[PDB]
């Protein structure tokens, strides 16, 4: 029963909800919706990932670091390094924790990813803008990014 | 004993008092009372008296609970219930009552909990707190008395130029609801959300997150393999995340001085609604201005724009330092 999920993650997109009567946070709800498609249908779970890693017309910033994460750590792994070495000046708090997290473990993998060239220039140059946002604290901005340089000096 | 139980409930009524006696397990104990009071409110609710003063649409009338009240000491406080049966006649709480809605709940709160008047006092001045204390009177005077004494609680506590009372939502669950206009705000997105109170167990949640962050960091190449992994973390980080915003935003208003009174939150909701109206799927935002002792805080609101054209308060969030 995905189409239903589908259903809930193209409200949220069209409207911010994903139903009407609905009195949570609308990002929770489609989070749910977002990870529950991705558990029954990898293929059709990625494309929304897709879907919230470009719309320029969602609420939340918590679901697109979600969205990334779902896709680094899934066999289209590789679309989600190409959004990063591109969109590296715009990627929002979430996105950047979420790409500064993946690495910081992929640093412990036996067989890691080929990383495209300075993308970890691309990452820091973001945390240094992103760094006084007061917003960083709830996404562990620093404590994430201290582990991602003393993995990577 | 029970003459409004049939044959079948009054042997199910019998083992359910026996496991709440003889087990070990305390979940089966739980299943077990909840089972008895089931079977209890079958008894009381069948009543013929009962039955005439409760059925189509007067279940929370003074009525209903007072027929309700008759049989429960037939098959046996009574006067706490005296001063609560009589708050269900009123339909809006104003200064003529206020205090007699605010009496009777607090001398309630002191004999159904043993707790002494100050104490009483600071349970049922909070949503949370009346709420379970509305909802330790439905056995007795039935759930829609119970929930329409929670909503005249509201309107004591809320007094302000908007009105509270309870909106069904997707499943028939009750929720308080500050009303004004074309303009809705569920109440617990302010006394609770807002305020340092979202639900969730902090520490279990984290416990269980950074479980599976440990094993993530272990193999993350294993971990990945089956994405209930990840669904599991990323739904317990957002859990912990609304928990840290709504702890971070009932500090930002606690250090401007805007602390956790009812006639704070009161104020809070009739802003947010005064600038939600008329408003259109255009802009779904407002954000107000309030301002305490130390400083102001502004509060951004999104509204969700409903069919019939009226917004509800869909998030709540200051900004932080």
């Amino acid at each position: 029963s995905t189409a239903k999920d589908i259903e809930g993650l193209e409200s949220y997109l069209a409207n911010g909800y994903v139903e009407a009567n609905s009195f949570n946070d609308p990002e929770d709800d489609a989070l749910e919706c977002l990870s529950n498609l991705l558990v029954k249908d990898s293929r059709g779970g990625l494309s929304f990932c897709k879907k919230i890693l470009n719309s320029n017309n969602i609420d939340g910033v918590f679901i697109k670091g979600s969205a990334l994460n779902f896709l680094l750590l899934s066999e289209q792994w590789s679309y989600a390094f190409e959004y990063l070495t591109s969109n590296a000046d715009n990627i929002t708090l979430a996105e950047l924790e979420k790409a500064l997290f993946y690495f910081y473990c992929a640093k412990n993998e036996t067989d890691p990813y080929p990383v495209p060239e300075g993308l970890f220039k691309k990452l820091m140059k973001r945390y240094e803008e992103l760094k006084n946002d007061p917003d960083a604290k709830f996404y562990h901005l620093h404590e994430t990014y201290d582990d991602f340089s003393k993995a990577y000096p | 004993e029970n003459n409004y139980l049939s044959v079948s409930e009054k042997t199910e009524l019998e083992i359910a008092k026996q496991k709440l006696k003889n087990s070990k397990d305390p979940a089966e104990r739980e299943k077990a009372q909840q089972k008895y009071d089931a079977l209890l409110e079958k008894d009381i609710s069948s009543d013929k008296a009962v039955i005439t003063a409760c059925s189509n649409g007067q279940a929370a009338s003074a009525a209903c609970a007072g027929e309700r009240l008759k049989v429960i000491a037939a098959k046996g406080y009574p006067d706490a219930y005296g001063q609560i049966v009589n708050l269900l006649n009123i339909t809006s709480v104003d200064a003529q009552n206020q205090q007699q809605v605010k009496d009777a709940m607090v001398n309630y709160a002191m004999v159904q909990f043993g707790v002494d008047r100050a104490t009483a006092q600071a349970y049922v001045e909070t949503y949370d707190g009346m709420k379970v204390v509305a909802a330790s009177m439905a056995p007795v005077i039935g759930a829609a008395a119970a929930s329409k004494i929670e909503v005249l609680a509201g309107k004591q506590r809320l007094s302000n130029s908007f009105e509270v009372s309870s909106l069904p939502d997707a499943n028939g669950k009750n929720h308080i609801t500050a009303v004004k206009g074309d303009a809705k705000i569920p109440v617990d997105k302010i006394e609770l959300y807002m305020r340092g109170k979202a639900s969730g167990d902090l520490d279990s949640l984290q416990a269980e997150y950074n479980s599976l962050k440990d094993a993530r960091i272990s193999s993350q190449k294993e971990f990945a393999k089956d994405p209930n992994n990840a669904k599991r973390m990323e739904v317990l980080e957002k859990q912990i995340h609304n928990i840290e915003r709504s702890q971070d935003m009932a500090r930002v208003l606690e250090q401007a001085g805007i602390v956790n009174t009812a006639s704070n939150n009161s104020m809070i909701m009739d802003k947010l609604l005064d600038s939600a109206q008329g408003a259109t799927s255009a802009n779904r935002k407002t954000s107000v201005v309030v301002s305490g002792p130390n400083g102001n805080v502004r509060i951004y609101a999104t509204w969700t724009i409903l069919p019939d054209g009226t917004k509800r308060l869909s998030t709540v969030n200051t900004g932080t330092f």
